C-alpha cells in the first residue's frame, strides 16, 4: 500500500528505482517470504549477473558485505528487505 | 447418538485422536474434581489449554458451556466434542 | 542527549581530526562504518529520550535551557546527514584519486 | 536420545547436527538470561574451534531470532535452521558462501 | 439399518494413543521389528474390540519402518456403500522410524 | 488372493529395468526428449502390461502413465474408483531421476 | 468419493503487504508426500556444464594472474519486542428477583 | 470499570471504540462483530490482531507491548489485541 522507504542504502538513484520497483511488484504478485526473496534475487541476477543476495523479514541481524555500491536496506508495511552483492 | 466413554457422553465417532481423547477425557474431570469449582468460569478452560499445549500440539482452542454449536474447518482429525453431566465440551488444534 | 550526541560528534571529529585520518585512512574508517552500522543500534537505545523530550516539549519548549538540547540534537543528525553526503562524496573521490 | 526440537531445514550430515543440538541446548540452558549475542558468540567460539567442521568456504555464522525470513548463499554443504521447543529460538547456522 | 454407526476418528483416536505411548521414540532394530509390529497389533485389535462397532468389520493393516534417504507412497481405495461403512487412518513419524496404521470398517449385513 | 504391495513391485522392477540405471549418469544422458518421449511412453506402458500378463491371476487391470518435464509447474494426482471390498483396488506410484517426474496408476478388479 | 486429503488444511490464508488485508484461500492441494529429496548430480546437461565450468575456470584464472581486496565488516539487527503473559476476567453481572402484591 | 492501555496519541483506542460500538449494533452474531473488528483492525494498522466479543468469558493471551485493548462495551465485553 505505502510506498517502500529506505533506511540504510548505498545505491544510485536510478538503481533505488529499480529496486523499488521489483520490490513492489513482488509483493504484489506473491505472497510468500521465500518465494519474494527468490523472485527478488532472480530479477537481479538478471539484470546484474550472479551474486546477489536478498534477506525478506521481520526481525532479523545480519553482518554481511557487499560490492560497495550494491547494498541496500528498506522497509515496506512492516517488511524489512535487505539486498546486497557478493 | 452420542455413545458413552468411561469419561463421558462422546459423540461416537468423533474426530479427534486417542492421546488428546484420554488426556482431555481424563483431564476435564481430573481438573474439575482436584480444586476446582464450577463457579469459576474459564480459570478452567486456561488450565486446560495450558496441559494441551504443554505435552500436545502448541495451537488449541477450547469452548465449553451449557448452550452452543459449532460448525468450522480446522486440523483434520482434532476435533473433541463431549458432552459430561449436561454441558458440552469443545474442543480443536489450529496450525 | 548529551552522551548521543557526544558520540556522535566524536565520530565526526575522528572523520575531521587528523590530517592522517583526513588524506591516509586506515582500518579506522572500518571502525567508524562499524559505528555507522551500531548507529542503528545506537539510536535505538537513544530513542527513549526522542519520546521523553517530546512529552517535554509539549508544554515545555523551554527556550531558555533548550539551548545544550538543540546542540545536542541537532548535532547527532549533523552527523547523521554528514554521514549520508560525507561517506557518498568521499568514497566518490577516494575512488577517483 | 537427542533432546526434542523441530529442525526446520537442514543439508548438513546428521551427526553435525546431532553435534549443533546437544552444545546448543546445553549452551541455552547454561545462558538462560541476557542477550542472543551471547549465545551467538558462544556457539561461534565452541563451533570453530572442533577439529572437525574442517571445510569452509567463507567462515561461520549464526543468527537467533523469533520472527524473520532470510536468504543466503549459503556454501552448498553445510546448513542448518531449527527450533528448540521449551524456549522456541529459530536458530540458524551456516558458513558464507 | 444401523443405529450404531461407525465414523473414522475414533478408531483414528485409539489409533493415535496406542502409537505414542507404545513406540515411545523406538529405533528401528532389524532383531525385533516384525515382532514389535506383531505386538503392537494385537494390542490395537484389542483396543478395537472395546471400540464399540457391533457388525462393523476391521481390517487391521500396520506399517513400520525407517525413514534413511528413502522417498515412499503409500495409498488404499475405498470399496462400500459410503452411508454405512468406512475407515480410518493414522501415521506417526519421528526423526528416523516412522509407523502409520489403518483399519476398515465394514458394517455386517 | 493378491496384493497391491507386490502389484506395485512388478511395476517397480518394469519402470527401473526399462530405463533406470544404477549407476547415475546415463539417466541425464537421457533427458526429456520431445522425439523420444512417445517411444518412451509406449514402452514403459507395453513392458509394463507384458509385467502384468506374466501374472497367472484371473482379475482385470488397467493402466495408465504420466510423464512430466520438469517440477516448476505442479501436479496433483488423485484416484478414485466404485468396485467391491474384499478383492479390488487401485495403485498409484510416482518417479523420479533427474528431469523425468514419471507417474502410474493401475486399477485392479474382480472378474 | 473424489478423494479428499486427510492430514491437510481446508483454506489457505496470507498477508499481503502492497495490499494491507489478508486473503484466503480455500483450494487446497491435496497429494500425500513424504520424504522429497533434492539432487546436486548433473550429467552433460547443456545448462549446468557451462554455467559451473565458466564461473571454476575465471576464478581460477584471475588467480593465475587476496585478489579482490579485502572486504569490510558490517552489521544490523532489527527491533524484537518482548513476549508477556497477562490474563484478564469479566464476571457475569448481577441480577436481582423480588416479589410484589397486586394494590386495591 | 477496566480500560487496559495501548500507545499513546489515542491512534487505535480511540480507534477500536468508534469500529466497536457499529459493529455491536449492526449485527446479532458475534462472528460477523469481531470478523469486522479484525479485518479492519488488519488493513488499517497491522498484520495479524485477535478480538474475541462475549459477555463473560476469561483469557490469557501473548501479545505484543501497548498492542492489548480491553473493554466493557454495553452489556457485552470485548477484548483485542495484537500477536504474531
Amino acid at each position: 500500500n505505502h510506498e517502500p522507504e529506505v533506511k540504510a542504502t548505498d545505491m544510485e538513484e536510478d538503481m533505488i528505482k529499480r529496486v523499488k520497483e521489483i520490490a513492489i511488484n513482488a509483493v504484489k504478485e506473491y505472497k510468500q517470504e521465500k518465494q519474494i526473496a527468490h523472485y527478488i534475487k532472480y530479477e537481479f541476477d538478471k539484470i546484474d549477473g550472479y551474486g546477489w543476495n536478498c534477506i525478506v523479514g521481520r526481525n532479523f541481524g545480519s553482518h554481511i558485505i557487499h560490492q560497495t555500491k550494491k547494498y541496500i536496506f528498506f522497509k515496506i508495511n512492516e517488511l524489512c528487505l535487505l539486498l546486497w552483492k557478493a | 447418538q452420542y455413545k458413552t466413554f468411561m469419561g463421558a457422553r462422546v459423540l461416537w465417532p468423533p474426530e479427534c485422536a486417542d492421546d488428546i481423547l484420554e488426556g482431555a477425557i481424563r483431564e476435564t474431570q481430573d481438573a474439575l474434581k482436584k480444586f476446582e469449582i464450577a463457579r469459576e468460569g474459564q480459570k478452567i478452560a486456561e488450565h486446560l489449554k495450558k496441559y494441551m499445549d504443554d505435552h500436545f500440539d502448541p495451537y488449541w482452542h477450547v469452548f465449553f458451556g451449557k448452550n452452543f454449536g459449532c460448525q468450522a474447518v480446522h486440523n483434520k482429525n482434532r476435533f473433541i466434542y463431549f458432552y459430561i453431566e449436561k454441558t458440552a465440551f469443545l474442543m480443536y488444534q489450529t496450525q | 542527549l548529551d552522551s548521543l550526541t557526544e558520540q556522535t560528534k566524536m565520530l565526526s571529529t575522528k572523520l575531521s581530526k587528523p590530517v592522517k585520518d583526513i588524506d591516509s585512512l586506515g582500518y579506522v574508517m572500518e571502525t567508524l562504518e562499524q559505528i555507522r552500522k551500531e548507529q542503528a543500534e545506537i539510536d535505538m537505545k537513544f530513542n527513549p529520550v526522542q519520546e521523553m523530550y517530546s512529552l517535554l516539549d509539549n508544554y515545555l519548549p523551554g527556550g531558555i535551557t533548550d539551548k545544550d538540547e538543540m546542540d545536542a540534537r541537532s548535532l547527532l543528525r549533523r552527523n547523521w546527514d554528514i554521514l549520508i553526503q560525507q561517506a557518498e562524496i568521499k568514497g566518490k573521490e577516494y575512488q577517483h584519486k | 536420545p537427542l533432546p526434542p526440537h523441530i529442525i526446520r531445514f537442514n543439508d548438513m550430515a546428521q551427526h553435525l547436527l546431532k553435534k549443533v543440538i546437544r552444545q546448543a541446548d546445553v549452551l541455552i540452558k547454561e545462558n538462560p538470561q541476557g542477550l542472543e549475542k551471547d549465545i551467538a558468540l558462544n556457539l561461534v567460539k565452541f563451533v570453530k574451534s572442533q577439529p572437525e567442521f574442517k571445510i569452509g568456504d567463507g567462515e561461520w555464522q549464526c543468527i537467533i531470532g523469533k520472527n524473520f525470513g532470510c536468504s543466503l548463499t549459503f556454501d552448498a554443504n553445510v546448513l542448518a535452521f531449527f527450533d528448540l521447543l521449551p524456549s522456541r529460538k529459530s536458530i540458524l547456522l551456516f558458513k558464507s558462501g | 439399518y444401523i443405529k450404531n454407526r461407525f465414523y473414522p476418528s475414533k478408531i483414528q483416536k485409539i489409533i493415535k494413543e496406542l502409537f505414542e505411548d507404545r513406540l515411545k521414540g523406538v529405533e528401528y532394530d532389524p532383531n525385533n521389528a516384525n515382532q514389535l509390529s506383531e505386538r503392537l497389533v494385537l494390542e490395537l485389535r484389542e483396543k478395537i474390540k472395546r471400540g464399540k462397532v457391533p457388525r462393523y468389520k476391521i481390517g487391521v493393516q500396520v506399517v513400520f519402518g525407517e525413514i534413511k534417504g528413502q522417498g515412499l507412497r503409500i495409498a488404499s481405495k475405498c470399496l462400500w456403500d459410503v452411508q454405512n461403512d468406512n475407515y480410518a487412518s493414522y501415521t506417526y513419524t519421528s526423526e528416523k522410524v516412522y509407523c502409520t496404521g489403518i483399519v476398515f470398517g465394514c458394517y455386517f449385513e | 488372493e493378491y496384493i497391491s504391495e507386490e502389484v506395485q513391485k512388478a511395476i517397480d522392477d518394469s519402470v527401473k529395468q526399462v530405463f533406470g540405471i544404477k549407476d547415475d549418469s546415463s539417466q541425464v544422458t537421457i533427458t526429456y526428449n520431445k522425439d523420444k518421449v512417445n517411444l518412451w511412453t509406449q514402452q514403459i506402458i507395453d513392458y509394463t502390461i507384458r509385467g502384468l500378463n506374466k501374472l497367472g491371476k484371473h482379475f482385470k487391470y488397467c493402466v495408465t502413465a504420466i510423464l512430466q518435464q520438469t517440477n516448476h509447474a505442479g501436479i496433483s494426482v488423485q484416484i478414485t474408483a466404485y468396485q467391491d471390498t474384499n478383492t479390488d483396488g487401485s495403485l498409484i506410484q510416482c518417479y523420479e531421476i533427474n528431469d523425468i517426474y514419471a507417474i502410474v496408476s493401475v486399477f485392479a478388479m474382480a472378474v | 468419493l473424489e478423494p479428499k486429503n486427510p492430514q491437510a488444511p481446508k483454506n489457505i490464508t496470507v498477508y499481503d503487504y502492497y495490499t494491507r488485508k489478508f486473503k484466503t484461500d480455500e483450494l487446497v492441494d491435496q497429494m500425500i508426500v513424504h520424504f522429497s529429496m533434492d539432487g546436486d548430480y548433473i550429467w552433460k546437461e547443456s545448462n549446468e556444464y557451462k554455467t559451473q565450468e565458466e564461473i571454476r575456470d575465471t576464478k581460477k584464472a584471475l588467480i593465475k594472474e587476496r585478489n579482490k581486496f579485502n572486504y569490510n565488516t558490517r552489521e544490523c539487527q532489527t527491533i524484537n519486542p518482548s513476549i508477556r503473559e497477562r490474563g484478564v476476567s469479566t464476571e457475569p453481572p448481577p441480577s436481582d428477583t423480588i416479589c410484589g402484591n397486586i394494590t386495591q | 470499570i477496566d480500560m487496559p492501555e495501548n500507545s499513546e496519541m489515542k491512534s487505535m483506542k480511540n480507534d477500536a471504540f468508534s469500529q466497536a460500538k457499529f459493529a455491536v449494533e449492526n449485527y446479532k452474531f458475534e462472528n460477523k462483530i469481531s470478523s469486522h473488528i479484525k479485518k479492519f483492525f488488519d488493513e488499517k494498522y497491522g498484520p495479524n490482531w485477535h478480538c474475541v466479543v462475549g459477555k463473560h468469558f476469561n483469557a490469557y493471551v501473548s501479545y505484543d507491548s501497548k498492542n492489548f485493548i480491553f473493554f466493557y462495551e454495553g452489556q457485552l465485553a470485548i477484548l483485542l489485541y495484537r500477536k504474531g
